[PDB]
DNA sequence: CACGTATGCTATAATGTGTGCAGTCTGACGCGG
DNA sequence: CCGCGTCAGACTCGTAGGATTATAGCATACGTG
RNA sequence: GAGU
């Protein structure tokens, strides 16, 4: 995102900084749930061939 | 065929009862209408109990079926076999 | 096992739909072409003695009427599974192999050489296997044993059955109706519909949602066919054969044991009491405390004070395996000497939390009992936490303070 | 590649158990193939000693 | 440290040493009394200016 | 402030005046379902809509027809309470008046033939409770609203479909509410196609031919025109200046007498404007230019009358010459351009294989019904029945509305059927988008995503039931007799009842209400789901839809959704958000006129929001003037920046409106990372109610609203004074001013005691009032399970210190003091439900007797004569609760048992043992038992005793009702008699039973006496009928499942105390598991001697970035410091004055405290009750983003005489010496989550095995083993542990003889491995052979 | 003979299906025109 | 080549049980105690 | 719904 978060946690983010943070956070968390399938499937293919 | 047709008369009668009672009828209410034994009505309704697939996965989730839970009760464990 | 005598032959869908065609590849017949023949849209020439009409050349309904008067007799062209089976029976693999090899020498283009080498290897392997092409077509249909498609009563007088039984019921009904329609000498349009019907039900039985619409239950969901039990994750291999449910296994929540030494873990008494049940009974009989197995059982149910001392005796020097999911590398399973504790959670040593990626925010672990002297030795020698420090991936210590 | 290499091993039990099981079994049935059980997969499937 | 000990001394010593290190580590961690207050999170005076 | 607030006021640190209060939180649920049942006369809604949509229907023949009149819901035969206990669904019978009308065939439309009108029953519809649940089979269930793509039009394009080319192919999709889908799309050759229900592809012009459009007309619709006049000899063209743009001039462009552009020269802006200013219309041009222009219309030779050139034909020198000489000196060709006006339809007509309309209809027909011989009838009928039939197609008002707005029409509502123009306009816009003007929508924009609540979904399934019955009706009407056949004989209730039961039952959106916590219920009912039918699937879900969309601002919480695969789909509604009338989301904003911020509020939809510039709530207002600062932070078009003050159109109402309910409860959310906050909010829902409802010190303010709105607390309907408090009930007498002149005016609330929740927790209501207290309307009378004096109390605050401790708080692990356990504050109640079913088998009926083979006297002591355990009885695993016995059939006794039973005699009896016993390791107290018997089977002695209780207790309850109602009613008549003929104690002398004969003078007060006299007799007869009903229902023999003779349900109550392995957390996403319960002697303690309750690891803060917990702790400590000062002052008993001085100063601390709380209005006693509560710790409210700032918190600590750092010197309880440095100490509000180790602990040696596979079963409830899966196997393979592996594959799993042999060996010491072959493998082979593949074992 | 299970015939004319969902995933690898 | 099709898509744990419809009305026929 |  072009506007980064200038503020920090001790100071406290405002409504809009918090909202802006959400997107990235959630993207990360969804990546845990969703992408590990594909990581693990790679592991499985490796294992099968070795 | 005899059982099926008997059961059907029990059903049609239940429908008339349900219209006027507002409520779906009990076994004994249907029996009182036919002037017949409650045991007869009950046995017939038991026969109408339709089957469930052992393979159907449980809880709206394609996780595991009935088979996955359902034991062999006749087969005792290594405990029972070793006791014999 | 049992079997069913089919009135009309039927194609094995696996050797039809599952690509490469196999049956189509072997006859050099396009798959669509085979299907038009099977579903009785059009005839196929099995042997046109008159070179005027050659082999495997499709004729529509009206095309069959023209040469009927003209050539007739000296050309045999038929329809359905019968036709294809016959075409298969009469093809001589040896001869056509040599013919195609001769053609391979003329002007072998890259893709042509691959397709021809493919059929060559098919024909070669077919003769080597001792398989016959007739067998692509089923006249006899096998029936799976009862206990592998069980019909069991639930408690309430309900019954539960396998979907296979429903699929088989369709096949039998349709096949037996076909026998009846043949006994009654029925007009050919109705015979055709029943033959198609039979093939549809067989295909559903073997592999449901393969050819077309999977036949569905009242629930909307496609019935589970034979192939579905072998195929995919829910399949036999993945689910019941490369991995298994296992006795002498338990699980609980884990918590820290800072006081523990590296080769130890906190094992709840109640958990260990169950896991080591037979060892306790055996020792009870050596002590002569328990007269019989049944007495020992009732003695452990009552959880007598002597039983605790005996349990303490057995668990000495006996390794248990701790596992945490997902088990990404081998150190996700490690062996420890158990230390019996009052309290329902397993206590894990801090330094090996790294290997497990175990953090105590509610994590759980599985416990396994190595039973045999061999397994116990494998656990203590190969799998013991003390013995396995370094990551097998990089040459670094994985037991690192954190 | 890893997938095809695993499917190319002489063992059809290893191949079938991995993936593509319908195709693997048609191939093996027609070829009349025999597995003499060299690999670990194969042994574990039959519950034998690694 | 642990690596060096493994290479020179061997397995037995390293295992004992690792346990020992764990005990003393936690022991001193607690004694230190180390905690997290809002004043530790020091800010830079040049914060508003840079921004 | 209210009377309940006088008891305990929360201190507010908020600064922003809340112009709007939080709405009723379960608004959505209730409004929706209310609309569904609400009978609307014209504008059909819910039920009414379904009837009018289907009805009136006529028969296949057309002579007989059924018409709908009106419906009515019967009152529910069993009320909620009874339904929960019995396990029945709470529903109302649906009776519908219908009129069977028949027409004569000989007369034209002889409507006066036969008209039969009557009321028919057809299904009971489940009713919604007061708090938005449904009671289905005795369990509370919530239907969660769904979110789907709005019916209408939508333009999209697969961004580089063919990856090699990467060309963007645009498509239009018309999505109706009911009907076939209609898709328009481009191909790589830029030809427009049409598809129906994604079938095969057809040229787009084919559909226009279906609508009867000739080629000429089609071109006139989509294209413009280029006219060519042929004068004298030279060719002239009619010119529009702004066509020739971005092009290369092919010939020498000149006009009258000035040459502008040369051959091969680029035509820029300047040239165009020159030409336009000069007023150029006609230009001489070369003949060779025409080659390539397509002629628009047809041209015929007037002489011959034959076609010279057909339309859409590329012109050439020959054609042109021929046309000139026939006598046509003007030629319409297609305006067309590579860049701007693309010739798509032109090229598509060339691909169109159809000619005329009929041909087009046939091809359409042949797509969807391939092979089948087309008939003209069938083609016409098909096409009309696709998108032009009222029956099968309906956009709905929402579809039409969304469609019309997307096409930039003026009229919102209109035809649900597609008109000709509608289609064309969709094609036009698609083409526009292709040219470059316009853009595609997304789907993720909330302007395109609509919310579908319960009422609309029930409406839909009800329409379906109607349609199924309609089929049956039509079929029976056709063949049916006109005279003998009654309407109700044709109707079946079952299809409708089935469809509806299936929705509230089978549907994913309908689920067991999550009720382990008031918050859990309230947020659950405020949920939105993108899953289920007509929505996404987990597999099918991408990343785009899941992630946070700019439109979510104020509508959906960005910080509330499960971390599972349901991450993007399931979502909680934002606080202030509401359902638009058409189903979109909308958020309140305060209108700003000329800088001045009015108190008028406007709810903006997603689409409307993008149009206006909206200032943030954090802008500083200039005391009812305007924005203080000249630059203001605002947003529009989904993007945020600085604006001037007068530019601002609107502003955010509340600082809370961005977040959901759950997230709002988190104080200092502003200082927490969003990840952690997500987990914190999710975990807060799992907080299990403790024994002692403790309020949270460091709250937010939302606590009160949640508790009250959830409906789990009992609140007062009408203000007045409490006449009788009790543990079981509360009777409040209403004030004269609110008290209606009809009834006595005494409200009675029976409180729901110890009841089982769905999560097996305990639901009990406690009274929170004193006897004889004056209470205001809408105050809390009784607290629910996790509420305290009206506020939400999910957990318990306690004294925490942040420091390491010997690794006992290692990775989030928690070291807690024994003190917490001793005080039993985290201890929890669990009410579990055990049932014993007595079924009828083929051999004979199972009996519930105490007479069971092999039972000890110890066991039978607790069982009564019937075989049922007594109420109150303490049980432990293995004890029998309900004795049950089953008839055993023959069993082949091994020769050994023949010999043995001959020796001992002990001939084995006919009855077995299926008794229900206590599950192993659970132990508790039997608190209630319920018995269900069928109507005919002889009742148990115990069942009779329970019915005795119920009958006599019911009589007492109803008798107290009429007694206190009679007493309150005569107390009124006593007062009315005084107004006129006052004789106070002289009237009370003779008995009250002889009172109503006394009247008054002929006035309106004499009529008031008549009203109380009529109601008193009404209540008398009503009491008779109520008691008859009660008695019937108690006698009523229950209709159970077929086969089941009788059922016994036992409710155990267990006291679960906290222990190592249990799970605890705060509201900042800080989890932990209890590792060790340390003796209080060992706990770190401060100088004063006060020991800490919990020691949390500080190493779980910086990595986590949840700093809210630190702030919470500091504010928590200050809150408690003030509490201890108040507590000290109360123990000393200084005086009211002194307490008042301190407390006033305290409330008015903050820099810009919004709420002012003057203690001068409070009377001295009110101050005493307040201080009594505040002593435990002064409760403080930190709103979400409008919270307490660091300065304010430190100021509060100074009033507590606590350090500014909030760190204190602590002493090691083991050594007695101090820790080297100060540690942060204070109160954090923590929760015990549902995850008890008790439920988690499991172990198995040997037990049942699976049916086919023969391997052990799964799950702790079935006594199952853990799975050693592929992952787990690989571990062992790697290590090379071969025997252990084989062990787990064989003796531990399938190998049958191996497992038994191994067990015997283990009992005999020798740990010998005797392995074989797993049975599952055998099965596999057999399954392959059943496939018809010969797979054989070749032995060695 | 009875009890349980089955096969059977009924006489205005009526003569080509539809229906209930499916919702469209993704990067890759082969296979007829 | 293009287009249509088929094939795969991490590992353990959990919770809870459960739902739909309708087949006429009567006379003769076959098998077991 | 729980750790990954
Ligand atoms: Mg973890």
């Amino acid at each position: 995102i072009e506007t980064p978060i200038t503020a920090n946690f001790r100071e406290g983010l405002n409504v809009l900084q918090y909202f802006i943070s959400t997107h990235g956070a959630r993207k990360g968390l969804a990546d845990t749930a969703l992408k590990t399938a594909n990581s693990g499937y790679l592991t499985r293919r490796l294992v099968d061939v070795a | 065929i005899h059982i099926v047709k008997e059961l059907n008369v029990y059903l049609r009668t239940a429908r008339e009862l349900s219209h006027k009672l507002d409520h779906e009828p009990s076994a004994e209410e249907i029996a009182e209408q036919l002037d017949k034994p409650v045991d007869d009505v009950s046995r017939m309704l038991r026969l109408n109990e339709r089957i469930t697939s052992v393979d159907t996965p449980l809880g709206g989730d394609s996780e595991k079926a009935l088979l996955d839970i359902l034991a062999d009760e006749k087969e005792n464990g290594p405990e029972d076999t070793t006791q014999d | 096992m049992g079997h069913i005598e089919l009135a009309s032959p039927t194609a094995h869908i696996w050797f039809l739909k599952s690509l490469p065609s196999r049956i189509g590849l072997l006859l050099d017949m396009p798959l669509r072409d085979i299907e038009r023949v099977l579903y009785f849209e059009s005839y196929v020439v099995i042997e046109g003695g008159m070179t005027n009409l050659e082999r495997q050349q499709i004729l529509t309904e009206e095309q069959y009427l023209d040469a009927l008067e003209e050539f007739g007799d000296e050309f045999d062209a038929k329809m359905g599974a019968e036709a294809i089976q016959a075409l298969l029976k009469s093809m001589d693999l040896e001869q056509e192999c040599e013919q195609l090899r001769e053609e391979l020498n003329e002007t072998n283009s890259e893709t042509k050489r691959k397709k021809l080498t493919k059929r060559i290897k098919l024909l070669e392997a077919f003769v080597q296997s001792g398989n016959k092409p007739e067998w692509m077509i089923l006249t006899v249909l096998p029936v799976l044993p009862p206990d592998l498609r069980p019909l069991v009563p639930l408690d309430g007088g309900r019954f539960a059955t396998s979907d296979l039984n429903d699929l088989y019921r369709r096949v039998i009904n349709r096949n037996n109706r076909l026998k009846r329609l043949l006994d009654l000498a029925a007009p050919d349009i109705i015979v055709r519909n029943e033959k198609r019907m039979l093939q549809e039900a067989v295909d559903a039985l073997l592999d449901n949602g393969r050819r077309g619409r999977a036949i569905t239950g009242s629930n909307k969901r496609p019935l589970k066919s034979l192939a579905d039990m072998i195929k995919g994750k829910q399949g036999r291999f993945r689910q019941n054969l490369l991995g298994k449910r296992v006795d002498y296994s338990g699980r609980s929540v884990i918590t820290v044991g800072p006081y523990l030494r590296l080769h130890q873990c906190g094992l709840p008494k109640k958990m260990a009491l169950e896991l080591f049940k037979p060892f306790i009974y055996g020792k009870l009989e050596l002590r002569g405390l328990a007269t019989t197995i049944k007495a020992a059982k009732k003695m452990v149910e009552r959880e007598e004070a002597v039983v605790w001392d005996i349990l303490d005796e057995v668990i000495r020097e006996h390794p248990v395996l701790l596992n945490r999911a997902p088990t990404l590398h081998r150190l996700g399973i490690q062996a420890f000497e158990p230390v019996l504790i009052e309290g329902k959670a397993i206590q894990l040593h801090p330094l090996v939390c790294a290997a497990y990626n175990a953090d105590f925010d509610g994590d759980q672990m599985a416990v396994h009992v190595p039973l045999t002297l061999e397994a116990q030795l494998e656990a203590r020698a190969l799998m013991m936490s003390t013995n396995n420090i370094l990551s097998p991936a990089n040459g670094e210590p994985i037991i690192v303070p954190s | 590649g890893i997938t095809k290499a695993s499917l190319a091993t002489e063992s059809f039990i290893s191949a079938a158990s991995f993936q593509e099981t319908t195709r693997v079994l048609t191939e093996a049935a027609v070829a009349g193939k025999r597995d003499e059980l060299r690999g670990l997969k194969e042994n574990v499937i039959v519950g034998r000693l690694i | 440290m642990l690596n060096t000990c493994y290479r020179i001394l061997g397995l037995k010593p390293t295992v004992i040493f690792a346990d020992q290190i764990m005990y003393t580590g936690f022991a001193y961690a607690a004694r230190s009394g180390a905690s997290v207050g809002i004043d530790d999170m020091v800010i830079p005076e040049k914060k508003h200016e840079i921004i | 402030y209210s009377y309940t607030e006088k008891k305990r006021i929360r201190k507010d640190f908020g600064k922003r005046p809340q112009v709007l209060d939080v709405p009723y939180l379960l608004s959505i649920q209730l409004d929706s379902f209310q609309k569904f049942i609400e009978q609307d006369p014209e504008g059909q809604y819910g039920l009414e809509a379904a009837f009018r949509s289907v009805f009136p229907i006529q028969s296949y023949s057309g002579n007989s027809e059924l018409q709908y009149v009106s419906y009515r819901l019967g009152e529910p035969v069993f009320d909620v309470q009874e339904c929960q206990i019995r396990g029945v669904t709470y529903s109302a019978p649906l009776r519908v008046k219908l009129r069977l009308v028949i027409y004569e065939r000989e007369a034209p439309e002889g409507t006066v033939k036969d008209i039969k009108e009557q009321e028919v029953y057809m299904g009971e519809i489940p009713l919604m409770t007061d708090n938005g649940t449904f009671v289905i089979n005795g369990t509370e269930r919530v239907i969660v609203s769904q979110l789907h793509r709005s019916p209408g039009v939508f333009f999209d394009s697969d961004k580089g479909k063919t990856h090699s080319s990467g060309k963007v192919l645009y498509n239009a999709r018309i999505i109706p509410y009911r009907g076939s889908w209609l898709d328009f799309e481009f191909d790589p050759k830029d030809n427009l196609f049409v598809r129906i229900d994604r079938r095969r592809k057809l040229p787009a012009t084919i559909i226009l031919r279906a609508l009867n459009y000739t080629t000429e007309q089609i071109l006139d619709l989509f294209f413009e025109k280029v006219i060519f006049e042929i004068r004298d000899n030279k060719l002239q063209m009619e010119l529009v200046p702004e066509r020739l743009r971005g092009e290369t001039a092919s010939f020498d462009i000149e006009a009258n007498g000035k040459v502008y552009v040369e051959k091969g020269r680029r035509i820029t802006a300047r040239h165009i404007r020159q030409l336009e200013k000069d007023d150029v219309k006609l230009i001489e041009v070369p003949v060779e230019y025409i080659a390539g222009k397509v002629v628009a219309k047809d041209y015929i030779d007037e002489s011959t009358g034959e076609l010279i050139c057909a339309a859409n034909m590329e012109l050439s020198l020959d054609l042109l010459a021929k046309l000139s000489q026939s006598g046509h000196k003007r030629i319409e060709t297609l305006f067309t351009n590579d860049l701007d006006h693309g010739p798509y339809i032109s090229e598509t007509l060339r691909v169109d294989p159809t000619n005329d309309r009929l041909s087009a209809l046939v091809e359409i027909y042949r797509m969807m019904r391939p092979g089948e011989p087309p008939t003209r009838e069938a083609a016409e009928s098909l096409f009309e029945n696709l998108f032009f039939s009222e029956d099968r197609y309906d956009l709905s008002a929402v579809g039409r509305m969304k469609f019309n707005r997307s096409l930039l029409r003026e009229e919102i509502e209109g035809s649900g059927i597609l008109s000709k123009d509608d289609i064309i306009d969709v094609m036009k816009k698609l083409i526009d988008i292709r040219n470059g003007k316009g853009e595609v929508d997304d789907i993720d924009h909330l302007g395109n995503r609509r919310i579908r609540s319960v009422g609309e979904m029930a409406e839909n399934q009800f329409r379906v039931g109607l349609v199924r019955v309609e089929r049956a009706v039509k079929e029976r009407l056709s063949l049916g007799d006109l005279d003998t056949l009654m309407p109700q004989d044709m109707i079946n209730a079952k299809p409708i009842s089935a469809a509806v039961k299936e929705f509230f039952g089978s549907s994913q959106l309908s689920q067991f209400m999550d009720q382990n916590n008031p918050l859990s219920e309230i947020t659950h009912k405020r949920r939105i789901s993108a899953l289920g039918p007509g929505g996404l699937t987990r597999e099918r879900a991408g990343f785009e839809v899941r992630d946070v969309h700019p439109t979510h601002y104020g509508r959906v919480c960005p910080i509330e959704t499960p971390e599972g695969p349901n991450i993007g789909l399931i979502n909680s509604l934002s606080v202030y958000a509401q359902t638009n009338e058409y189903g979109f989301l909308e958020t309140p904003y305060r209108k700003v006129t000329d800088g001045v911020v009015t108190d008028e509020i406007h709810y903006l939809s997603a689409i409307e929001e993008g149009n206006y510039v909206i200032a943030q709530a954090n802008s500083n207002l200039d005391e009812e003037g305007h924005f203080v600062e000249d630059l203001v932070t605002c947003r529009s078009k989904g993007e945020s920046s600085l604006f001037s003050r007068d530019q601002v159109d609107y502003m955010d109402v509340s600082t809370q409106q961005v977040v959901s309910v759950g997230a709002s409860l988190i104080p200092f959310l502003e200082h927490d990372d969003a990840n952690r906050a997500l987990m914190g909010a999710n975990m807060q829902r799992q907080a299990v109610p403790t024994l002692r409802a403790d309020k949270p010190l460091v709250g937010t303010g939302m606590e009160r609203a949640v508790a009250v709105d959830s409906g789990v607390t009992a609140v007062a309907k009408r203000g007045g004074v409490v006449q009788y408090v009790d543990a079981s009930r509360i009777v409040i007498k209403v004030n004269e001013d609110e008290m209606y002149p009809g009834e006595a005016g005494i409200d009675i609330y029976n409180l729901t005691k110890y009841t089982r929740s769905n999560q097996n927790t305990c639901i009990n209501q406690m009274p929170c009032v004193s006897l004889g207290e004056p209470v205001e309307r809408g105050d809390v009378l009784a607290d629910g399970p996790s509420t305290d004096l009206g506020e939400l109390a999910l957990g318990q605050n306690m004294r925490v210190a942040f420091m390491p401790w010997n690794g006992y708080n290692f990775e989030d692990s928690i070291l807690v003091s024994e003190r917490v356990v001793q005080e039993d504050r985290f201890t929890t109640i669990h009410i579990q439900e055990l049932a014993c079913v007595s079924r009828d088998t083929k051999l004979g009926p199972e009996e519930i007797t105490a007479d069971i083979p092999n039972v000890g006297e110890a066991a039978l002591s607790k069982l009564d004569e019937s075989g049922i355990v007594y109420i109150g009885a303490e049980v432990t695993g293995g004890d029998i609760l309900v004795g049950k016995v089953t008839p055993k059939g023959e069993t082949q006794l091994t020769p050994e048992e023949k010999l043995l039973r001959a020796i001992f005699g002990e001939k084995a009896s006919d009855v077995k043992d299926s008794s229900l016993r206590v599950p192993n390791g659970v132990s508790g107290t039997v608190i209630d038992v319920q018995v269900f018997t069928r109507d005919g089977v002889e009742k148990d002695k115990r069942a009779l005793e329970i019915e005795e209780m119920q009958l006599k207790q019911a009589k007492k309850d109803l008798s107290e009702e009429l007694q206190i109602l009679e007493a309150g009613l005569f107390s009124r008549i006593r007062a009315v008699l005084v107004a006129g003929g006052v004789e106070a104690e002289k009237l009370d002398k003779l008995p009250r039973d002889r009172w109503l004969e006394l009247g008054l003078t002929d006035e309106e007060k004499q009529n008031q006496l008549e009203q109380l006299a009529e109601q008193y007799d009404e209540l008398k007869h009503e009491f008779e009928k109520k008691l008859e009903a009660k008695r019937r229902k108690i006698t009523q023999g229950d209709d159970l499942a077929p086969g089941v003779l009788k059922i016994v349900k036992v409710y155990l109550a267990v006291k679960r105390r906290i222990q190592p392995g249990d799970k605890m957390a705060g509201r900042h996403g800080n989890k932990g598991v209890i590792s060790k319960i340390n003796p209080i002697e060992d706990m770190p303690y401060d100088e004063n001697g006060t020991p800490v309750d919990i020691v949390l690891n500080p190493l779980g803060v910086p990595s986590r970035m949840n700093i809210g917990q630190i702030l919470e702790t500091h504010l928590g400590m200050a809150a408690k410091g003030i509490g201890d000062k108040i507590n000290a002052m109360l123990k000393q008993q200084q005086e009211v004055a002194k307490l008042r001085e301190f407390i006033q100063r305290a409330y008015d601390l903050g820099a810009d405290v919004r709420q002012k709380v003057d203690l001068s209005t409070f009377s001295d006693e009110e101050v005493m009750r307040l201080a009594e509560n505040l002593r435990k710790g002064m409760p403080i409210a930190t709103p979400v983003f409008d919270g307490a700032k660091e300065a304010e918190i430190k100021e509060l600590l100074k009033l507590g005489d606590l350090p500014t750092s909030g760190q204190i010197r602590l002493y090691d309880g083991r050594t007695g010496e101090q820790f080297e440095r100060p540690v942060t100490v204070g109160y954090m509000y923590m929760l015990k989550l549902n995850h008890l180790v008790d439920d988690k602990m499991h172990a198995r040696s040997t037990g049942s095995y699976s049916l086919v596979t023969q391997q052990p079963l799964g799950g702790k409830a079935q006594f199952g083993g853990q799975r050693f899966g592929e992952m787990e196997v690989w571990a062992l393979e790697a290590y090379g542990a071969a025997y252990t592996l084989q062990e787990m594959l064989t003796v531990k799993s399938d190998d049958v003889n191996g497992r038994t042999k191994m067990y015997k060996n283990i009992v005999d010491g020798n740990h010998q491995m005797e392995p074989g072959m797993p049975e599952s493998f055998n099965v596999l082979l057999k399954e392959i052979r059943s496939l018809g593949i010969n797979i054989e074992l070749e032995d060695e």
